[PDB]
């Protein structure tokens, strides 16, 4: 069978406007391994996003971390857009500094 | 260090 | 305390888009230290941790060769799997492997592993006795028969009791600054009003290593397991991990809830509460 990815969007360090940080999107629990992940800023895709090396958990499901440096502000909105064979349409998860 | 022997399915 | 070394293989077929991709990543506990990707410009084992960089050029050539040979062998494993399951050559399939060893504080072997999966399901695995196998179906049974005939388990056992533990012990010494350091979680409880009747209390654990941790909420001393929202432990990107547990509580009853944290980096479990 196939397993849909779990998605978490968050920062490496506590969020503080004007302070450089790292924006993360962690996808896990999915199978097969092919997956498409974009980090968005005000709806537009951020270029040069990096990701970890493909690994998997004890239940064989895969997990990857996509990340990029960013300086959070009050106005700017960030999100993670994910597509996988199990999803009919890309799933967008907004960044909530309290999550 | 990895184990260098691979056994075919 | 205890430590582990694990190598993870992922072989993915992709009909019409070249030969199957083969990736290998190696970990010591929750620290990635080596990687290999057959799709790389010049495929070879690459260091991913400072303490493995001192391994000589001979180590890297030997490790790279193992992975290159593995790339070819696993492409053959994928072809074989298609036959065993009577599948067409049109679909994409995946073979995975996780093998390695666990050692105790004294460095002696605790137990070894060599597990395989096909399309995300258990295929065949070396039993803890390091001498017998457990096949998931009649297809894996065919592989089992071949492996029993070739005394594969005996060869795996030699590696698991020898080189596996010997190299892990060397890595632990060379990387003692980090591999032997537990970073305790930084904790705090946040408060989020949901409505006039309910509020959300979220217990945070940040900057900890290793990843293993336990976060639980209690109501009047009773675990709220069934009523607690627990997110999967996630990587921060700086070697550490993060996690939180949340519970919806009635207005005014915040003090009846206590968050409990357990982590090896903590001398004793911690108890936290909302601090208005």
């Amino acid at each position: 069978i196939q397993r849909t990815p779990k998605i978490q969007v968050y920062s490496r360090h506590p969020a503080e406007n004007g302070k450089s940080n790292f924006l993360n999107c962690y996808v896990s629990g999915f199978h097969p391994s092919d997956i498409e992940v974009d980090l968005l800023k005000n709806g537009e895709r951020i270029e040069k996003v990096e990701h970890s090396d493909l690994s998997f958990s004890k239940d064989w499901s895969f997990y990857l971390l996509y990340y990029t440096e960013f300086t959070p502000t009050e106005k700017d909105e960030y999100a993670c857009r994910v597509n996988h064979v199990t999803l009919s349409q890309p799933k967008i998860v907004k960044w909530d500094r309290d999550m | 260090e990895e184990f260098g022997r691979a056994f075919s399915f | 305390g205890s430590h582990s070394m694990r190598y993870f293989y992922t072989a993915m077929s992709r009909p019409g888009r070249g030969e199957p991709r083969f990736i290998t990543v190696g970990y010591v506990d929750d620290t990635l230290f080596v990687r290999f990707d057959s799709d790389a410009t010049s495929p070879r084992k690459e260091p991913r941790a400072p303490w493995i960089e001192q391994e000589g050029p001979e180590y890297w050539d030997r490790e790279t060769q193992i992975s290159k040979t593995n790339t070819q062998t696993y492409r053959e494993n994928l072809r074989t799997a298609l036959r065993y399951y009577n599948q067409s050559e049109a679909g994409s399939h995946i073979i995975q492997r996780m093998y390695g060893c666990d050692v105790g504080p004294d460095g002696r072997l605790l137990r070894g592993y060599d597990q395989y999966a096909y399309d995300g399901k258990d295929y065949i695995a070396l039993n803890e006795d390091l001498s017998s196998w457990t096949a998931a179906d009649t297809a894996a049974q065919i592989t089992q028969r071949k492996w029993e005939a070739a005394r594969v388990a005996e060869q795996d056992r030699a590696y698991l009791e020898g080189l596996c533990v010997e190299s892990l012990r060397r890595y632990l010494e060379n990387g003692k600054e980090t591999l032997q350091r537990a970073d305790p979680p930084k904790t705090h409880v946040t408060h989020h009003p949901i409505s006039d009747h309910e509020v959300t209390l979220r217990c945070w654990a940040l900057g900890f290593y290793p990843a293993e941790i336990t976060l639980t909420w209690q109501r009047d001393g009773e675990d709220q397991t069934q009523d607690t929202e627990l997110v999967e432990t996630r990587p921060a990107g700086d070697r550490t991990f993060q996690k939180w547990a949340a519970v919806v509580v009635p207005s005014g009853e915040e003090q009846r809830y206590t968050c409990h944290v357990q982590h090896e980096g903590l001398p004793k479990p911690l108890t936290l509460r909302w601090e208005p």
